[PDB]
């Protein structure tokens, strides 16, 4: 038997036996995350059990679509599959799959409380602009990044975890539900450099209403080419609010929050003013971001179907062994 | 241009 039992809550995970002493790290809709000790890498690691992926259609063809975006996006921002394997010796059996991650120190809900220099600052975000670079590159849309979802090493090194509550880092054009693109991402990223800096959720608020009257508060409202735009409903609410005129960059983001440095101070605020932005049409793109110059002095090119239950079993287990 | 090498988690 290459394979020993872990009870972890109300779940078995069945692992191969180099896994050794699990414990869990992560509880969210997807599952049980835990981390384990791998005893033939010598190495930490964490073990996700994929939720009944053979529950429908539906499931199946999300692990499928789970399994093989993992499997060959690879790149130095996004944490790395090691290993998948299942328990289950046949296909009459088959049921559960277990992917094997690279396990780092920390969130970034620990970093954005502390206070860092711009080298640290503007590093990590690079690295975020690329690790979300090479998942658009994959044809791969977050819409939910935020501190959470992203993972640190005690050396700097910084890794996006996968791929789709706190809503607070959710893009307006989501909150609103008018569709959206690539640079979805980058208003959470401006979220997330934001609440680096003034080390404050930048929109609260109970839900989505209250959100975004956080940021029409600090941002002030967006114009009518926006609200045109918007499906008719959603255009009255927010019609109907107080037009403010946003309080403005320099007084969101004073050089007093921060730590060259009045003009990297100046920097970083041109950076957030760029991504900060209601309206998606003139948000900046992901390769903008890394080319603007506070980002900028850390580039390096070399960075940046219908099946049955049964048949989907099939291509999942051949994925399994790869 | 020299990336940082360390990030206090601790
Ligand atoms: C819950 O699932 C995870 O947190 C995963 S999944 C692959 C890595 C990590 N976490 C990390 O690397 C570092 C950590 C974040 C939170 C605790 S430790």
């Amino acid at each position: 038997n290459q394979f020993y039992s872990v009870e972890v809550g109300d779940s078995t995970f069945t692992v191969l036996k180099r896994y050794q002493n699990l414990k869990p790290i992560g509880s969210g809709a997807q599952g049980i995350v835990c981390a384990a000790y791998d005893a033939v890498l010598d190495r930490n690691v964490a073990i996700k059990k994929l939720s009944r992926p053979f529950q429908n259609q539906t499931h199946a063809k999300r692990a499928y679509r789970e399994l093989v975006l993992m499997k060959c996006v690879n790149h130095k921002n996004i944490i790395s599959l090691l290993n998948v394997f299942t328990p289950q010796k046949t296909l009459e059996e088959f049921q559960d799959v277990y992917l094997v991650m690279e396990l780092m120190d920390a969130n970034l809900c620990q970093v954005i409380q502390m206070e860092l220099d711009h080298e640290r600052m503007s590093y990590l975000l690079y690295q975020m602009l690329c690790g979300i670079k090479h998942l658009h590159s994959a044809g791969i849309i977050h819409r939910d990044l935020k501190p959470s979802n992203i993972v640190v090493k005690s050396d700097c090194t910084l890794k996006i975890l996968d791929f789709g509550v706190t809503r607070y880092y959710r893009a307006p054009e989501v909150i609103l539900g008018m569709g959206y693109k690539e640079n979805v991402d980058i208003w959470s990223v401006g979220c997330i450099m934001g609440e680096m800096v003034r080390h404050k959720i930048l929109f609260p608020g109970r839900d989505y209403i209250d959100q975004w009257n956080k940021v029409i508060e600090q941002l002030g409202t967006p114009c009518p080419e926006f609200m045109k735009k918007l499906q008719p409903t959603v255009r009255n609410y927010v019609e109907n609010r107080p037009k403010y005129a946003g309080l403005t960059f320099p007084k969101l983001f004073p050089d007093s929050l921060f730590p060259h440095n009045k003009l990297k101070a100046s920097q970083a605020r041109d950076l957030l003013s760029k991504m900060l932005v209601i309206d998606p049409a003139k948000r900046i793109s992901v390769d903008d971001a890394l080319q603007h110059p506070y980002i900028n002095v850390w580039y390096d090119p070399a960075e940046v179907r219908e099946h049955t239950i049964e048949e989907w079993k099939e291509l999942i287990y051949k994925e399994v062994m790869n | 241009p020299k990336r940082p090498t360390t990030l206090n988690l601790f």
